């Protein structure tokens, strides 16, 4: 065969809450400077390099977990002096920046600017969503489910059902945030929040709050499930007329398959 | 060699029939012990039996006529097709296929080979011009069974069958046409996403399973021809919707 060429150090950005990228406070490269949220842009204190050692360092200082227990904030520091088991990371496809050792993941307590990051317990919430890329701009696309219809949103705190795909309509336009939350392209302040964790629970459209019911991982199999439970977003009884999209265990049936068809 | 086959009858076929037809042609080559974030990595020639190397596809147009094409189980490429006891193979056509491809039919050899760069040339037209959909598929099918088989026609089936299973995006695209009985032409995106199958194939196996970030990038394109460099798995699938991966390398973080 042929093993894969050891990837070289590549630099990218990291977003994961309201569209904010993880930035180095003030931009100081000094050791100790905490890490938090800040509007994405052209700056060295926002670009991070990934190395084989699983160490993400910006400015040249490895990102290390100041502490080691639920609550310890994050910050940079000399890679040579900082603890090894505190400088390694893991960017899973679930958008969760986990730390092999501590087993904790990067968490954003609030989408408010300046919100200082801090490693917290991994409970699979929209607060632990993180997508690394040079494009902080979310994806705009529709979602075709059953009967070739598109999942359209209506008003706040109202169920979501499939309506005849209308590209021109904005009631069917969605924005796939990097924090792993699906918010209506129009008012990007409303995320597709579920209503529970038990199979057969409705799925409406309410404000975003890093809720665990607002975590969506686009399974490569075509299904759109939430991280917490294995429940999948589908159409009740495969009948779109019911106008009720809910969460149900992966059955592998058509009414559980989706597709983000670009703009 | 009784090679298997996946058939799709244009005869009043629905969109849900297209989704299944692709799922069959997919699983017929998805059989293997190598995955990555879900998407499988088609086997290679180094480990593919001569009795499992190929897979046939029977596409029947409105007039009942049916044309069968062989799709390599390794790269999902179109090696040859047959209509009315008449098989056709490309210029190169590795002698390995002919030896057991449509054995028992009048063999033929085209002056060109299988690949857009060539196909588009042997037709005086580019894919950005050739239309796809229900009717275009029918006419393309007829042009083969009747006129022997020329580039153009093939350019329609390739993006309407193999390339349709590789990228789910192209699927929902032909799924809207099949149902709405409408037609369309590949856009800057659809085209670019199908021009980097190999590239985006190594970026998935390189990063490894579960790893979202990509060491390199994929120069995709938007409808306005604007550059859209994808550097992560999620962002890639959400757009292209890849479902098949061409073996470009084996994992290392074992
Ligand atoms: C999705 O919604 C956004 C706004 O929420 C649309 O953005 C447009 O372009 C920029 C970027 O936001 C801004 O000028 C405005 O917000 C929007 N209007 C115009 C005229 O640009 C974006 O176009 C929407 N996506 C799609 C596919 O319609
Ligand atoms: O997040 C805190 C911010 O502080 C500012 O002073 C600086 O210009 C930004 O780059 C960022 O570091
Ligand atoms: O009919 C009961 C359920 O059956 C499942 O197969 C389907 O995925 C669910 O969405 C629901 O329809």
């Amino acid at each position: 065969g042929e093993t894969c060429a050891i990837p070289a150090p590549f630099t990218r950005r990291i977003v994961g809450r309201d569209g904010l990228c993880v930035d180095v406070r003030n931009g100081y490269d000094t050791d100790g400077t905490p890490i938090q949220l800040w509007p994405c842009g052209t700056q060295r204190n926002q670009q991070w390099t990934f190395y084989n050692d699983k160490t993400i360092r910006s400015m040249g200082k490895c990102m290390t977990a100041n502490g080691l227990n639920s609550g310890s904030y994050i910050m940079i520091t000399d890679c040579s002096t900082a603890a090894e088991d505190a400088t390694k990371w893991e960017v899973l496809i679930d958008g969760s920046i986990i730390n092999p050792s501590s087993g904790l993941v990067m968490t954003a307590p609030s989408g408010a600017s300046r919100t200082t990051l801090l490693l917290e317990n991994n409970i699979h919430a929209a607060s632990q969503g993180w997508t690394v890329s040079n494009d902080v701009q979310p994806i705009a696309t529709l979602i075709v489910g059953y009967n070739e219809m598109c999942l359209q949103a209506n008003g706040e705190n109202n169920n979501v059902w499939m309506e005849d795909c209308d590209v021109t309509s904005v009631q069917q336009q969605w924005a796939l945030f990097d924090d792993r939350t699906i918010r209506v392209n129009n008012s990007r302040g409303l995320c597709v929040t579920s209503n529970g964790y038990v199979s057969k629970d409705l799925i409406v459209i309410r404000k975003c709050q890093g809720l665990a019911t607002q975590r969506w991982f686009f399974n490569s199999d075509g299904s759109v499930v939430n991280l917490k439970s294995t429940r999948v977003m589908d159409v009740k009884e495969s009948d779109v007329s019911l106008q009720e999209v809910i969460i149900f265990p992966a059955t592998g049936n058509p009414n559980q398959q989706w597709r983000t068809q670009v703009p | 060699i009784d090679y298997p086959s996946v058939s799709f009858n244009l005869a009043g076929a629905k969109s849900t029939t297209y989704r299944d037809f692709l799922k069959n042609l997919r699983d017929r080559v998805a059989t293997g012990t190598y995955e990555v974030n879900g998407l499988p990595v088609l086997r290679r020639e180094s480990e593919v039996q001569v009795k499992n190397r190929f897979v046939l596809v029977r596409l029947t147009n409105y007039n009942g006529d049916t044309v069968t094409s062989a799709v390599d189980v390794t790269n999902l490429y179109l090696v040859a097709f047959s209509a009315n006891g008449n098989s056709y193979f490309f210029k190169d056509a590795t002698e390995l296929q002919k030896s057991n491809l449509f054995l028992g039919t009048t063999q033929h050899t085209l002056s060109f080979t299988g690949n857009y760069d060539n196909l588009e040339t042997a037709a005086g037209t580019r894919r950005e011009s050739i239309e796809l959909g229900p009717n275009p598929l029918d006419g393309a099918i007829t042009s083969l069974w009747y006129d022997g088989g020329v580039a153009r026609s093939l350019l329609v089936l390739i993006q309407m069958v193999p390339e349709a299973a590789r990228f789910r995006y192209i699927e929902q695209e032909v799924r809207r046409s099949l149902q709405q009985l409408t037609s369309f032409t590949p856009n800057a995106l659809m085209l670019s996403m199908e021009n980097n199958w190999s590239s985006m194939s190594l970026e998935v196996q390189l990063s490894g399973d579960n790893v979202s970030p990509f060491s390199g990038t994929v120069q995709l394109q938007n409808y306005d021809h604007t550059p859209r460099l994808v550097d992560n798995f999620e962002e890639l699938y959400k757009i292209t919707g890849i479902a098949i991966l061409l073996f470009r390398c084996v994992a290392t973080k074992t």
